[PDB]
């Protein structure tokens, strides 16, 4: 019995907020075993609560990290570090970096670490070199893709930045952050035509609402021109995804304006206005 | 082609011989008064002007 | 009614909506195809010598 | 960068009228549409549920059914579609006494329903507005100023086309609606 | 119009600046269009010539 205790280690280690630690406390004792090194990976996935079961999970961290838990206690005082400030980090990456010689462990200790960099620090050479060898150690499941995406942030060369922003949403697909950006990043740009391709890519397994980022920017893009109807289809799909952003609300006010309608351009702007009631526009709209 | 043309051209003589439309189909005041009318245009539009 | 509600516009003629009839569904059916043979029998009369 | 820049960008790379089959198609109503827009007291049988996969898309549909039962929950699903994206609708029928129990109905049931006949004119600023076509005919030939704002156009009783002293009013009405009114 | 400006990414009003309207001299009764201005007042809802 081993891969299928590393597969509950693994969805203990991914899970969800407190109850799935309780899951993960489950799987522990479905696999309460020998070798008790990897009970210090419980612990990390109690501090997906971080509330009563960090101190448990510290409590397990202490009695399983006894003979080296080499890449287990690098991580423990990784998860301490950013627990606290940043100052155990500076201390920890050093000694971890020279102790596990490797390109996709020294990736784990490499996006700590730039995640602690990420903060304040420039970091050319802890953080930045520490994700060159994560983009040279590219995983192939749900490892690296995520390095790339922190590692293109705003800055640096956002023509390479549009690919791995690219590259880090197409391998991944769930998240609703890495594609934004590119498309965003695209409309920067000079090219269009691309964006809307991502776009319809995206809109086509949309299976039920829940991929307003896609519909709304699709919409507006449809807006700019004057092609009101597959704007205001598509603005009605988004604010069926979630009834509460008020930019879906006020875009598709404005949709409705541009072509006849005069009333219900005027209810859309009143309910736009009625929650979040600090826009002054939706207000003088009305 | 259109079987009704001749009674869409009948149609517009008659009005046309009562003061409602001018020469090359122009309403006068008699034909807007008849437009927004429920039933029986001709005769009561007739009988208010008479 | 309709006659007159048809005259009063200038870009509508009262011919059009005789056009759109359903009573006319059967004749104007294939009218672009139609109008396409008449348009490529056209070119067909042209090669004839004098 | 030199070796990063490789090092990324190595990994880097006519019909016009579809006859749908009344009975076999549907089989997922509800893994899409997972919010729809009106609760019955029962469950929609197949067609029914045709019909509002089809309303949902923005189509024009040409229900065909037997009990006037089984019409309406369309009439009505199209309704709370028409309220939820804050647009208007015109209810449509032919007989003057049929509508005056479908507008009380349409009031118990939801919200606001006007009613409008030739002296009535009970709220001429709800979303449901109930009319008898000889009264959309006559605001379809001016402008009226509601007709910016439709989505939806329910002929109700669509069998009396074939009488011959109120035909011509279908027709009238069926040619001059806007493009964009559904 | 003094119309708003919007930032090309993550719109937000930058300033407002006025440019041209294009659908004037355009009334409600010589032009059918949806770019006409709405009508006179509050009105009748239909039975309205002209």
């Amino acid at each position: 019995l081993h891969l299928k205790a590393e597969a509950l280690i693994k969805l203990s280690d991914y899970d969800s907020s407190e109850e799935a630690i309780r899951t993960l406390d489950q799987i522990s004792d479905a696999d309460n075993i020998p070798g008790l090194l990897v009970l210090k990976s419980l612990a990390y996935r109690n501090k997906g609560s971080f509330d009563e079961a960090a101190k448990i999970m510290e409590d397990l961290l202490s009695s399983y990290p006894d003979l080296a838990e080499v890449h287990a206690l690098e991580a423990l005082i990784h998860f301490t570090k950013k627990d606290y400030l940043q100052a155990e980090k500076c201390f920890q990456r050093a000694l971890e970096k020279d102790t596990e010689v490797a390109e996709y462990h020294y990736q784990l200790g490499l996006t700590y670490w730039f995640m602690g960099e990420e903060t304040r620090k420039d970091k050319t050479k802890a953080l930045t070199h520490f994700l060159k060898a994560a983009r040279l150690d590219t995983y192939m499941g749900k490892v690296f893709c995520y390095l790339g995406h922190y590692y293109r942030d705003v800055v640096g060369d956002k023509n390479r930045a549009r690919g791995c922003y690219r590259k880090a949403f197409e391998l991944d697909d769930t998240d609703a952050e890495s594609g934004a950006a590119a498309v965003d990043l695209s409309v920067e740009l000079e090219d269009m035509e691309m964006a809307l391709a991502i776009l319809t890519t995206v809109t086509q397994k949309a299976s039920a609402g829940t991929a307003k980022w896609a519909w709304l920017r699709r919409g507006l893009y449809y807006l700019k021109a004057g092609q009101h109807s597959q704007a205001v289809a598509d603005l009605q799909a988004a604010l069926r995804a979630d009834p509460k952003d008020f930019n879906c609300w006020e875009s598709l006010g404005e949709a409705y304006l541009s072509r006849g309608g005069y009333t219900t351009a005027l209810k859309s702007f009143t309910k736009a206005s009625e929650l979040n009631p600090e826009s002054i526009y939706s207000v003088f709209k009305v | 082609s259109l079987l009704l043309l001749p009674e869409y051209h009948q149609r517009v003589e008659v009005l046309r011989t009562l003061g409602y439309v001018d020469e090359a189909g122009t309403v006068k005041l008699a034909g807007r008064v008849a437009c927004a009318m429920s039933s029986h245009e001709l005769l009561l539009t007739e009988l208010m002007f008479d | 009614t309709m006659i007159l509600n048809l005259l009063r516009v200038d870009a509508l003629r009262v011919e059009d909506m005789m056009k759109r009839s359903f009573s006319e569904f059967p004749s104007r059916k294939d009218s672009k195809a139609h109008e396409q043979a008449l348009a490529e029998l056209t070119k067909r009369l042209g090669a004839l010598e004098e | 960068l030199a070796r990063a820049s490789s090092l990324e960008d190595l990994v880097l790379k006519e019909q016009w009228a579809i006859p749908v089959d009344a009975t076999s198609p549907v089989g997922d109503f509800y893994r899409l549409i997972p919010q729809p827009a009106f609760q019955w007291a029962f469950e929609p049988d197949v067609f029914q549920k045709q019909a509002i996969l089809h309303l949902e898309r923005h189509d024009s549909v040409f229900v065909a059914a037997h009990t006037s039962a089984g019409k309406t929950v369309v009439a009505e699903y199209a309704i709370a579609l028409a309220q939820k994206h804050m647009t208007r609708t015109i209810y449509t029928s032919p007989i003057k006494a049929l509508s005056n129990q479908k507008f009380r109905d349409f009031r118990n049931t939801f919200g606001d329903v006007g009613l409008l006949t030739g002296d009535v004119q009970l709220h001429p600023e709800a979303s449901c507005l109930i009319m008898t076509t000889e009264i959309l005919r006559s605001m379809l030939y001016s402008g009226s100023d509601v007709i910016r704002d439709l989505e939806w156009v329910i002929f109700d009783e669509v069998h009396y086309i074939n009488d011959v002293e109120r035909g011509v009013v279908w027709e009238e009405v069926l040619i001059m609606l806007p493009d964009h009114v559904s | 119009d003094l119309q708003a400006q919007r930032h090309p990414t993550t719109g937000q009003i930058l300033g407002y600046k006025e440019v041209l309207l294009e659908n004037t001299n355009l009334s409600a009764t010589t032009s059918l269009s949806l770019r006409r201005p709405p009508g006179p007042a509050s009105q009748s809802l239909w039975g309205n010539p002209t």
